[PDB]
């Protein structure tokens, strides 16, 4: 958010949390390319974006 | 990996099962294998949208590889490559095959 | 990249390839002959922009 | 020529199917009143000849 | 009989020439079917003689 | 409205738009043969025709 | 007047449609001919709308 | 088709089929070379209403 | 000469149907070079009178798509068709007539 | 079109397919009748000349 909506967390024990929510850029780069492969390269692809 | 192993020395993958016979290596077989894998993943993880599709658009997964580039009127090219990162399941599968 | 008035730097094509050209032996060929091309354009109106 | 051609078609393992070709092309073209003359020949090509 | 078998071999047969592919695909399903987490459960002491 | 668009050829199109109106009193040279100062400005869509 | 129904000399085969979207079916890309032309034209106009 | 509100749909389909006939079906099917020569270079926007 | 037949294309024995013979055939070379040539044709400066940028890319995309799609026809011509012609000529009632 | 769409079958064994397809071709006797007719042609030609 470009440092807008600054927020922070409390400071206490969080024993058993797990948040598998992330990936490397290569994953993102790969997915982006894959996304570009599964479209008709005419205007039909661009317009929704 | 799966498509390569059915081929003879395709890409640069390990081949633990190479002792087993595999006569047909036609592009049709490769497409069928890729569809099988694509369906398997969609089932296992309950995916919804298109996944791994479009690679068979030209109908020969045996040489499937991703790359992007743009060209300038001066004749210069960029030719950016997009290789996959390291994977866990792939390494796991090798142990299964070896076992 | 946004090029500006540099004739030699005008980007004519954005390309993507589904297969490795080296396997096909296309290693020495024009890039346009080996990669797919995007083609989409939107006809905006100057009056609204102004 | 006719007899030989019939024999060849009856004996070869080759299969002619313009499916993948149509799919690939249709990802680019569209049969609309605009951009029809540029692609008219392509439509003639892909027309089912029987 | 995952692949290369359906319309080609009898129900009672198996395709000896496509063995490596079918074996590989079977192992793949084996792998996917086990992608889980070994969650814990209730432990108790044993008060019996055993 | 020229700069607001992403088309690389927009500056030339802008320049030729005025050049069309001034073809009578103020002539200039057009490089590639077959193109004249009264050619519709929107046709200048190639880096080699600047 | 209303007892007339048109006679089509080459009906669209049932295998030319995709799976249903609740009521409608999209046209397979592999299908060509005048129907394809009609489909694209209306689709393009729908996009503009 | 009780009033002018129907003219739009029928006129649209009318134009579409005619255009496909002129540009695709007829050249692929007609025999006279002279007819092909004159049938080409013809479009609805300046040859049909 | 007797027991001989001429052929417009080069011919070779039937190899394993792997990737390399799929794309190395002379006919495939003819197709690849030809489409490559027409691509720089349509992109030539002279086409500007009709071909705007959008059309230029559109035509380019069509040609490259035609070039990329897999086809076994060239392989069949170079490695399988001569076999079929050879056997058929031995049984047709009218022997081949060639120059 | 034929040059560009060259699909092949899935389980293609050239030896099996060719042998299966060529076997009926040798059930004919036209090959021999051809020879006989040619021989008669020769004798007819020589005597006529």
């Amino acid at each position: 958010a470009n440092n807008l909506l600054n927020s922070t967390i409390p400071i206490s024990l969080r024993p058993t949390i797990l948040c598998p929510w992330f990936a490397s850029s290569e994953d993102l780069r790969l997915q982006q390319v894959m996304h570009l492969v599964n479209i008709s390269s005419n205007t039909a692809a661009a317009l929704p974006l | 990996s799966a498509v390569a192993q059915c081929q003879d020395a395709g890409f640069l993958v390990p081949r633990p099962l190479d002792a087993l016979r595999q006569f047909d290596v036609t592009s049709a077989a490769a497409a069928e294998i890729m569809h099988a894998v694509n369906d398997a993943f969609k089932t296992a993880f309950d995916l919804d949208g298109a996944l791994l599709d479009g690679l068979a658009l030209y109908g020969d997964p045996r040489i499937a590889d991703l790359s992007a580039a743009y060209l300038q009127y001066g004749g210069n090219v960029v030719r950016e490559h997009v290789p996959p990162g390291p994977s866990h399941i792939h390494r796991t599968l090798q142990q299964v095959e070896s076992t | 990249p946004f090029t500006r008035l540099v004739q030699n730097d005008v980007i004519t094509n954005v390309l993507v390839a589904r297969v490795d050209p080296a396997q096909r032996g296309d290693a020495a060929v024009d890039i346009r002959a080996t990669h797919a091309t995007f083609a989409a354009a939107l006809p905006v109106d100057p009056a609204a922009i102004v | 020529v006719e007899a030989l051609s019939t024999l060849l078609r009856s004996v070869t393992p080759l299969v002619l199917d313009p499916t993948v070709l149509t799919n690939a092309i249709t990802t680019i073209s569209e049969s609309t009143t605009q951009t029809i003359s540029p692609i008219s020949e392509i439509l003639r090509l892909l027309q089912p000849m029987g | 009989k995952t692949v290369l078998s359906r319309g080609y071999i009898d129900n009672a047969q198996f395709n000896p020439l496509a063995l490596r592919s079918n074996v590989l695909l079977m192992l793949l399903q084996f792998t996917l079917s086990n992608l889980k987490i070994n969650k814990s459960s209730t432990f108790t002491s044993d008060v019996t003689t055993i | 409205a020229g700069p607001m668009t992403s088309d690389p050829h927009s500056p030339v199109k802008v320049f030729m738009a005025l050049a069309n109106l001034l073809a009578q009193p103020e002539p200039i040279a057009i490089g590639v043969p077959g193109m004249h100062q009264t050619t519709p400005a929107s046709q200048f869509s190639h880096p080699g025709v600047w | 007047e209303y007892s007339q129904v048109p006679d089509i000399k080459d009906p669209i085969p049932p295998s030319a449609w995709t799976g249903p979207i609740g009521n409608v079916r999209y046209l397979l890309p592999s299908v060509q001919g005048p129907a394809r032309h009609l489909y694209d034209t209306w689709r393009a106009a729908a996009r503009q709308i | 088709s009780g009033s002018t509100a129907t003219s739009t749909e029928h006129t649209a389909n009318n134009s579409t089929m005619m255009e496909y006939f002129l540009n695709v079906h007829a050249p692929s099917h007609v025999k006279s070379a002279s007819l092909k020569r004159i049938l080409t270079d013809m479009t609805i926007q300046r040859n049909y209403v | 000469p007797p027991n001989r037949m001429v052929y417009p294309w080069p011919n070779q024995p039937l190899p394993r149907l792997t990737v390399a013979p799929t794309y190395d055939s002379a006919m495939s070379n003819w197709i690849s070079t030809t489409i490559a040539f027409f691509i720089r044709v349509v992109n030539s400066v002279n086409m500007t009178a009709t071909v705007n940028d959008l059309t230029r890319r559109t035509m380019t995309g069509v040609m490259t798509a035609m070039r990329q799609v897999k086809t076994m026809t060239p392989f069949y011509i170079q490695h399988m068709c001569p076999t079929e012609l050879s056997v058929l000529a031995s049984v047709t009632v009218t022997p081949p007539f060639q120059v | 079109v034929a040059m560009l769409c060259g699909q092949t079958e899935t389980n293609l064994i050239p030896s099996h397919h060719y042998g299966k397809a060529f076997a009926p071709l040798f059930a004919s006797n036209a090959m021999f009748t051809r020879n006989q007719r040619a021989v008669i042609t020769r004798e007819a030609f020589v005597c006529a000349r």
